[PDB]
RNA sequence: GAGUACGGUAGAGGGUGGUGGAAUUUCCUGUGUAGCGGUGAAAUGCGUAGAUAUAGGAAGGAACACCAGUGGCGAAGGCGACCACCUGGACUGAUACUGACACUGAGGUGCGAAAGCGUGGGGAGCAAACAGGAUUAGAUACCCUGGUAGUCCACGCCGUAAACGAUGUCGACUAGCCGUUGGGAUCCUUGAGAUCUUAGUGGCGCAGCUAACGCGAUAAGUCGACCGCCUGGGGAGUACGGC
């Protein structure tokens, strides 16, 4: 499983997006702290292109 | 008048010292409200579960004069009545789709105020 | 924060589903932590604790 | 390292003593010295770049030890060093 | 002469004339020694949110390699553009090829 | 030893500009009607001139939830949204090069939280002063309602903190055990762990030291180079003079 983190692969970023939006910590999911920083700086920079929502109650 | 208004949205304004419950249509129209306070709970019972349920049961009977039998639940800041208020909803006739917490969450914004040094 | 009622289920544990969702996300938490400004002395004072009890 | 490979490339073979010579102390007196003039444009624009005003001044200090060094072991060669460069100002 | 990743958001409104701008955002990059090593079309996709009052957009992938007035120029016609919205311009340290949406 | 040349890695390191979401406040409009807000309880306050609540819209400023971690970077002070540009350092592998080019450092010079000061902007929240309400025998407070400077930005000044690890910098040596960050090498090529090694970051602990508490390879142990500082408490880090 050779999988590089990038903010366009959504479907492994829902993976370690929590049920409201929030962003699992690495203790819950048992990640590196390497992948970790790269995956946090994914998901806020899809964040901002609208691919995810900043949290569940957004409207 | 009778509005005539069948799905509804019931806001429960839960504070540390009073409950608001306010039913509302789907666009945000109100219809009926009441308060803990406003239910003769003044002081240490306006901050009671049984005083929201109170403001929840008076507001849910003034919103079956519109002919209102399905709302949603939009429960809102912490304080003893969040889940109290809605369990008076079910008393009175009502079917609620989905309870939801719409209690703001800043994204470290403004600045609260300072600690009280009681 | 949020959940929906289904058919043919009593109400009640559709109210215990809910307070379920609400403190996985923990807001109630989350809004008792802003009720007053922490200083940033006395929050990394808290922290440091948070972690000697982790160890 | 503002200096990029290419312009790193440049100066140390017209400072060199030898082929395949890095070390030598006219190559790192021209080393830091192109890196020193170059940094003056940024620091020119960016007054406020406190933290990186720290590493030029190393290069400085650097520079001024190895002329220090220079000046011990050989002063010909040290003479035509600051002469080529436009040291000792 | 780096390589840079941008994602723009085109108003679902102009969804036709998306092949109109990047047409022209092409011709107007690869002038000075410009290439286009990557260009999609994810289509018109669901936001998560409003950006300004649309649900949904036009959203675009295109990874050049430029200098810094190519994409100045380039970063300049997003801004005094109203039918793009939310643009991102990225820097790759290397140029790639792939897909990893489409699919 | 110290340094240079090359590839790579991580980072809230610094500077300059844009951009985003949540939330607060203010204003406009609709619904709607007696409270809202606050407290131990109240009252000041807001509200029938229609408040709070709720929905739609607009402006503006500040900080960047989750990630987040005795985690990371920085000489220290410090640095947390994202992106682009400019830029410093560290770590890492081998080869190549100079060949002691080193350490420390009185003077000197540079940076230095917060508060504060000057000029100009900005001002949502918070809030010294100030005002009112409570409590109290009194309350120039704690609590509540407001609220100015300030907090924010640019350019200058200040130069102080429990600026602390209350532990100066540099180099070498001295049992181990359990975590963690960035690398490297070998077994495992494993799919996926294990063993060494390095730069950090923590918790125990032999010896050793310590008045004791405790430190214990991140030493307060065994040494070496240099520097700064102390000589009972108060008077006093005060007076006087100098800068």
């Amino acid at each position: 499983g050779v999988k590089e983190i990038d903010y366009k692969d959504l479907n492994t970023l829902k993976a370690y997006v929590s049920e409201t939006g929030k962003i699992v910590p690495s203790r819950i999911t048992g990640t590196k702290a390497k992948y970790q920083r790269q995956l946090a700086t994914a998901i806020k920079r899809a964040r901002y292109l609208a691919l995810l929502p900043y949290t569940d109650s957004h409207g | 008048v009778k509005k005539t208004v069948v799905d509804g949205i019931a806001h429960i304004h839960a504070s540390f010292n009073n409950t608001i419950v306010t039913i509302t249509d789907r666009q945000g129209n109100a219809l009926s409200w009441a308060t803990s306070g406003g239910s003769g709970f003044r002081g240490s019972r306006k901050s009671t579960p049984f005083a929201a349920q109170v403001a929840a049961e008076r507001a849910g009977q003034a919103a079956l004069e519109y002919g209102l039998k399905n709302l949603d639940v939009n429960v809102k800041g912490p304080g003893p009545g969040r889940e109290s208020a809605v369990r008076a909803l079910n008393a009175c006739g009502y079917k609620i789709a989905s309870i939801t917490d719409v209690t703001p969450i800043p994204h470290n914004g403004c600045r609260p105020p300072k600690k009280r040094r009681v | 924060p949020a959940v929906k009622v289904k058919e043919n289920e009593p109400f009640d544990v559709a109210l215990r589903r809910f307070k379920r969702s609400c403190e996985k996300a923990g807001v109630l938490a989350e809004v008792r932590s802003r009720e007053f400004y922490e200083k940033p002395t006395a929050e990394r004072k808290r922290k440091a604790a948070a972690a000697v009890k982790r160890h | 390292m503002a200096l990029s490979v290419e312009e790193k490339a440049q100066i140390v073979n017209e400072y060199k003593q030898a082929e395949g010579d890095t070390g030598s102390p006219e190559v790192q007196v021209a080393l830091l010295s192109a890196n020193i003039n170059k940094l003056q444009d940024h620091f020119k624009a960016n007054g406020k770049d406190h933290h990186s005003r720290r590493g030029l001044i190393r290069m400085v200090n650097q520079r001024r030890k190895l002329l220090d060094y220079l000046k011990g072991k050989d002063v010909s060669r040290y003479t035509a060093l600051i002469g080529r460069l436009g040291l000792r100002r | 002469m780096r390589h840079y990743e941008i994602v723009f958001l085109v108003h679902p409104d102009q969804s036709e004339q998306v092949g109109g701008m990047v047409e022209r955002y092409t011709k107007a990059i690869e002038e000075d020694g410009g290439k286009i090593h990557r260009l999609e079309d994810w289509g018109r996709r669901q936001l998560a949110y409003a950006i300004n009052n649309v649900h949904k957009a036009h959203y675009v992938l295109m990874n050049v390699e430029c200098s810094a007035k190519a994409l100045a120029e380039l970063e300049d016609n997003f801004r005094y553009n109203d039918a793009v919205i939310r643009n991102l311009v990225m820097r790759r340290d290397e140029a790639v090829t792939e897909q990893s949406e489409m699919l």
